[PDB]
This record gives structure tokens, sequence and C-alpha cells, in this order.
């Protein structure tokens, strides 16, 4: 059944699993027409498919051409997500195929179950966790490859950089969720915290700055403070 | 007009014949049911006064043989049996009729209810769903599970309804996942109608049989089968016009006949709301929508 606070350690065991987030697949700008009606313009999206144990991110870029001449795009977006995840599983050698896929939104369950009928032993699960994967497009290098794509493209990243050399996958996932939660709550403030000291750079092969263990503790504190402030604002408490 | 004689009635029991029912007292001189209309299947059903658990009964067609009921004190139930000796049977029935120890099948001349509930139901199809080939009649009860329920445990005592599963390779063509899941027309028309049932009459026959087993025995698996077969039609954008018109009549008579007090356990809220208000066929079941809105507006 559903992934929650109770069965959280299961994410970091030795059973291969992937999280799938579809919240950036179908993306639009809403604008006025000459006649003063409203219309949407699609922009490039992505499927966020993440191994929480290894940090391996399978970023399938969704080019705006996939929506051309299609109806009910928010519904199609769920099925296109399930098609691309199914294609990804089929492309992996048997020993690399996930035993579980956890969808971040319950609306993905039926589309993914139907696309994965050929894999009856792969469990498709919802989660009660409110994961901030929607903020993936606040990571500058992920945003850049999505917006520059001129065709459908899969790009592979490690969303943890080299953190697993120094910390466990539990701690790396906690750091990632806190960074993404901050970026989601106040993007400008989160990015200011990450880049304010110009002496700490992002390696060409990394997503996040090259913080020492001590600098990560300071960064993580600044992100928690950003999140609590913003909360007191939202809720006048 | 055919007759199902009873050897005796040693235990107090409610006896059903089709949509009718009679209370019989322990050792009441009851010797059976006469004037049963030829041309239809019939069901004779039982609920013991001392154990209102296990409704059970027998589907039969009097054209296929001479049937009687005899209580078995070892197995503790009223059993259907075939009398192979024509003269012995005619002589038994004639005596019981002369002594007027039989109830008459109480059909009102105007009343087409039983025809309307059994229009497509045929004994030969019943005998493939309920397997016991040494008998020409079929036993069903409250607790019998379906082949589909068993997959998800005695195969001899199972209801072999056609398995319908919306999230199965059978239902979904590779490369047509979304199309086939949101519009079940290929599953209805190619897999089920052309492939398995051969025609709409056999499909409706199974649907009507599943309803009647749900209603007369509170058979849960039968209720699941009845709903799945309705939902497969209502979830198909492309259905022959004659099938939709016939489905509206079938369901109308089923909803008309259901006891008002059993709507809560025999009607699936999700399926009916989907079929009448969201599905492709939401505007194709006028008679059914009108009786459901007037009789069970709570469910909706």
């Amino acid at each position: 059944g559903a992934m929650n606070s109770s069965n959280y350690a299961e994410l970091f065991n030795n059973d291969i699993k992937l999280f799938v987030d579809d919240t950036n697949v179908y993306r639009v700008t809403v604008h006025k027409t000459f006649e003063g009606n409203v219309a949407t313009k699609a922009i490039n999206g992505c499927i966020f498919t993440l191994n929480p144990k290894t940090g391996h991110l399978f970023l399938k870029i969704i080019h705006t051409s996939v929506w051309a001449g299609q109806k009910r795009l928010s519904q199609l977006a769920k099925w296109k997500t399930a098609e691309e995840v199914s294609a990804l599983v089929r492309s992996l050698p048997k020993e690399e195929q996930p035993k579980q896929i956890i969808v971040t939104r319950k609306a993905m369950l039926d589309p993914l179950e139907v696309h994965m009928l050929d894999f009856p032993n792969i469990a498709i699960r919802p989660t009660e966790l409110r994961l901030p994967f929607s903020a993936a497009m606040s990571i500058d290098k992920l945003s850049d490859v999505v917006m520059k794509a001129t065709e459908p493209q899969m790009v592979l990243f490690n969303i943890y950089d080299d953190w697993l050399d120094r910390i466990s996958s539990y701690t790396a996932f906690s750091r990632l969720t806190l960074l993404l939660r901050a970026l989601k709550t106040n993007e400008e403030s989160a990015k200011m915290i990450l880049l304010s000291d110009p002496t700490i750079t992002i390696k060409s092969y990394h997503l996040w700055p090259s913080f020492t263990d001590e600098q990560w503790i300071t960064i993580e504190s600044q992100m928690r403070d950003l999140i609590l402030t913003e909360y007191g604002r939202k809720y006048n408490v | 007009m055919n007759t199902v004689p009873f050897t005796s009635a040693p235990i107090e029991v409610t006896i059903g014949i089709d949509q009718y029912s009679f209370n019989v007292k322990e050792n009441q001189p009851f010797h059976g049911i006469k004037d049963i209309p030829i041309g239809h299947v019939h069901v004779i059903h039982f609920q013991h006064a001392d154990n209102s658990s296990m409704r059970y009964g027998y589907w039969f067609d009097c054209r296929m043989g001479n049937f009687y009921i005899q209580y078995d004190p070892k197995d503790g139930l009223y059993k259907m049996m075939e009398e192979r000796d024509g003269a012995k049977f005619e002589n038994i029935v004639h005596n019981f009729k002369e002594r007027q120890m039989m109830v008459s099948y109480p059909k009102i001349d105007e009343d087409d209810t039983w025809y309307n509930l059994t229009e497509f139901v045929q004994m030969d199809k019943i005998r493939k769903i309920v397997r016991k080939d040494e008998n020409q009649f079929s036993y069903v009860d409250s607790s019998m599970t379906t082949v589909q329920e068993n997959e998800l445990s005695d195969p001899a005592h199972s209801l072999n309804y056609t398995v319908i599963n919306f999230k199965s390779r059978e239902a979904i063509r590779p490369g047509h996942e979304m199309e086939d899941f949101l519009d079940k027309s290929y599953y209805l028309n190619t897999v089920m109608l052309q492939g398995i049932f051969k025609n709409s009459s056999n499909y409706f026959g199974e649907l009507q049989f599943a309803f009647l087993n749900a209603m007369f025995f509170g058979n849960y698996g039968s209720s699941l089968q009845w709903h799945a077969m309705i939902e497969l039609i209502c979830s198909s954008a492309t259905v022959p016009k004659h099938m939709l018109d016939k489905l509206d009549e079938i369901l109308y008579y089923q909803i008309k006949t259901l006891p008002e007090q059993y709507s809560d356990i025999l009607l699936n809220e999700r399926v009916w709301n989907i079929c009448l208000y969201s599905s492709f066929q939401k505007n194709s079941l006028h008679n059914t929508e009108k009786i459901m809105e007037n009789k069970y507006p709570e469910l909706l």
C-alpha cells in the first residue's frame, strides 16, 4: 500500500525503487488573446524519476511537440508519463528494473498500472508524503536542459552530487527534500542562501555547490529558518 | 403448464419460485408447485426458518425432464431430483393435484416480469456457468464463489462467470493503453462479444443470470459480475444501438423487481453514478435513469 512516515526507512533498503513525479510534465503560460479571450502556450516539461537510494535521476524531457493536436492535455500528461516510465523500465537490464515505483500523485496510479501490465511483479504505490519534487525546475541546470531541448531527450543526473561519499542515502534524501522544500516555499531566498558566498562554486558535473560538511550544517540551518518564517507569514502565527 | 412435486416438507421453510414466495410449516402437507409456465427457465429456492443463512436453490427448465424436490435429512436440505419413469411421475402429480396439496404458480396474465428478467437466460448457458453435468438442473447458494473471486477455493462448487478485468492484458491492447482504458469498445465488441460470448444475447443472458443469483441468494460474486457487465457496456463509446435499447429494458425490470430494502447491499453507488451520469452511455438509458432517480435517489 501507501508509503508514509511509518515505512520511511524502506526508501534506503537494497530493493531497487523509483519515485515518479509528473507535476512538471505539462507546463503552460496563460495569456490574453487579441480578442481578449484567454489561451495557454505549452512550454517544455520533464518527468522526474528518482532512485532515492543512489540519487540516479532519469529526467525525461517532454518537448511541446508531444501536445500538438492533442485534446484533454492534463489527462494525456498522466498517460504520456506512464508510457515514458514503462519505456524506461523496458530499456533497463532485468537486474536494474525497480521492484516498486512510488508515484507522488494518486492520479498516476491507474495510468502506470495499465502501462506496466507486462510487469506484474513491479508494485505501483502511492505515498502519503508531501514531496517537494515540483521544485526540480528551480535547480538551474535541470531548468536549463529542459528549456533548451528542441526534441524529446532523456538526461541522466545524480541529484546527490558526490554526497554519498560522505553521508548515507537517508541523510542525502533529507538534505534534498529540505533544499527542494525551501526552493518551493521562497525560490529567491533559497537561491540567495545557496550562492551568497562566491568562493563556493558548483562543479561542472554537479547540481549543487561544493559545501564542506560544516558549510552544509549552516546551509541546512538557513533553509529551515527560511521555511519556518515563510510558514508564520502564510498562516499569521 | 408443468409441475414440480415435493415428496414432503419435513422442516419449516420459506419456498421461492421465481419472484414469488410462500411460508411452509414443519410437516405441513405441502406437495409442490403446479401451473409453472413452459418456455422460461425457473428457479426454486429455499430459506430454512431455523437458519436464515444459506439461501439455496435450483435453476431448471421443465422441458428438459420431470423434476421433484425431496428433503434429505442427512445433508439437511431440499434437493432437486429427476424422475426418469414418466408414468410414475404423471401418477404422483395427478394424485397430489386431485388432493389439491399444491400451490399454483401465481402469474397475473398482464404481467411480463419473469419473461423480462429471463429474456436471454438459457438452461444450456446456466449449465456452463454452474458445472454438474450429471444433472439437468443447477444448484446455486449464498456462499458459492466465482472463478474470478477464487483467483484473488473448491473449483467444483464455483460460479464460472466470464472473467472481466478492466486492468488486464485481455482488456488493453499493447500501444493502446490510454485509448482502451478510457473507451472499452475493443474489449466489449472484439474480445467479449465477437471473441467469447459470440453474440449480445449470450452476454445479456449471463448479465441477467448474475443479477438473479445476486437478488435471490444475496450471492456477492454474482453482484460483482452483474455490475462489471453493466460497466463494460456503459464505459464503451461504440455500442450497437439495439444493445443500448435492450440494456435499458433489462436494467429497468431488474431495478423495478429489486426489494426496496436491499438497494444498500445489491447496488454499487460508484458503478451506477458513473453509468448514469459520467459514462459514454450517460444519456442512452432513459428508462433505467428514470426508475433509479424515482426509486433510489439516495444512492445517487
